[PDB]
DNA sequence: GGGAAGTGTACGCACCAAGCGTACAGATGGC
DNA sequence: GCCATCTGTACGCTTGGTGCGTACACTTCC
């Protein structure tokens, strides 16, 4: 009743951090809760959630980006990454991620 | 750092763009709801049955008193719900109950 | 295949001779008995935990009342055996909830 | 029954794979543990066993055999062969009779 | 720095499951 | 070819689980 769409570098990349079974339980744990990444402040909409972590686990972790399209109960996973291997995006690149986001919510 | 945020969360979106645009093909999964799950008596004695095991030997192996689970068989009593989740467990996948012994 | 019962019977049945009188080494593969599981309102909680998971998603994963989970690690019940059982499955080999959500 | 053990002889090593996966024969192990009793008794045979296997009814037809003997002061089965049910020829009087002379003498010395 | 869910705490209560004890009734397995 | 053994039937009963229904506080996120 859930449906995830991976983008072109989380395919590349997820099996070098996830696990398929780990992968598996990631997406029930989504569906059962779609707000369970942070959202970024001023993204217009985008989550951020840590799943390498067995609780509080902060210093060690996978990171994972997705968006929630309400209709269709659809996620877009966006990228994966190492939690220490990535640059922040700056205040000129949230608003630009802001006005696209808005965009497409005025699309829809 | 070999990877920069932008780019890849920018490919990504235009990506996602594309695809609820419809111009787009991307690999995707689904996972269906949980389900209310329910089990008969004659179904708790086919699952036994297709072990060839008896009642004593079965309740054992699920670390369950047996009486109970000539309970459930006869039809005295319905199973707690968490009973009927890991019968039905072993019925999909048989191998779980030499696990489920193993603990 | 062209296979001799008395033939095997007979070559297996000297070496368990000497293997029994121990001149003779053979793959051993020992089993022990099921156990008396037991759990811990505070090993529930620590259980869940390990998941990063809230009561009510931890529940829904488990085909299992929130509420009476509730009643679990608060101590207000103890847990049935089938419910010990079925978290401590969980808890020594993790991959079993997907599994166990997707029934 | 604190704990049991299973030997394999180098015939049913050789051949365990071909008839049993290894979740079957954990499984058939857990089996045998609660009930050394499990196979039925070869007449004539001083105590060897006989089970089948990978059948949930009419096993007949179905796939295997199993022959063992439980060395009952040790718990130590000893599984001796593993066959498909028509793959092999039955034992005759003679086969049976020495067979029964080897577990009595085995017994006696011990 | 306010508001609102989002999580937990605990108690009471009707139904009934759990796990026997106990008396019987067949079905097989060991010589 | 007449035995425990093995494997099932059924009912009664004491103890406690179960799954809320409800009131009520901290807290993490908006
Ligand atoms: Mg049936
Ligand atoms: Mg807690
Ligand atoms: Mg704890
Ligand atoms: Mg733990
Ligand atoms: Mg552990
Ligand atoms: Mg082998
Ligand atoms: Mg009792
Ligand atoms: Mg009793
Ligand atoms: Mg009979
Ligand atoms: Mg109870």
């Amino acid at each position: 009743k859930s449906v995830f769409v991976e983008s072109t570098i989380f395919e590349k990349y997820r099996d070098e951090y996830l696990s398929d079974e780990e992968y598996r339980l990631f997406q029930a744990e989504l569906m059962l809760n779609p707000k369970l990444g942070d959202v970024i402040q001023g993204t217009g909409g985008l989550r951020k959630i840590r799943v390498a972590s067995k609780g509080k686990g902060k210093r060690g972790g996978s990171r994972i980006i997705y968006y929630f399209l309400d209709e269709k109960r659809r996620f877009y996973l966006l990228t994966i990454y190492g939690k220490n291997e990535m640059s922040d995006l700056n205040a000129n690149q949230r608003k630009q991620l802001m006005a696209f986001m808005e965009a497409w919510r005025n699309e829809q | 750092s070999n990877r920069d945020l932008f780019a890849e969360l920018s490919s990504a979106l235009v990506e996602a763009k594309q695809h609820s645009e419809g111009k787009l093909t991307l690999k995707t999964h689904h996972v269906n709801d949980v389900g209310e799950l329910n089990i008969s008596p004659d179904e708790i004695v086919s699952i036994r049955e297709q072990f060839n095991m008896s009642r004593g030997v079965f309740a054992r192996l699920l670390h369950t008193s047996s009486r109970t689970l000539e309970n459930w068989e006869q039809g005295r009593s319905v199973p707690n719900g968490q009973a009927v989740t890991l019968l039905k467990l072993v019925q999909r996948h048989p191998e779980t109950l030499s696990h489920i012994a193993e603990l």
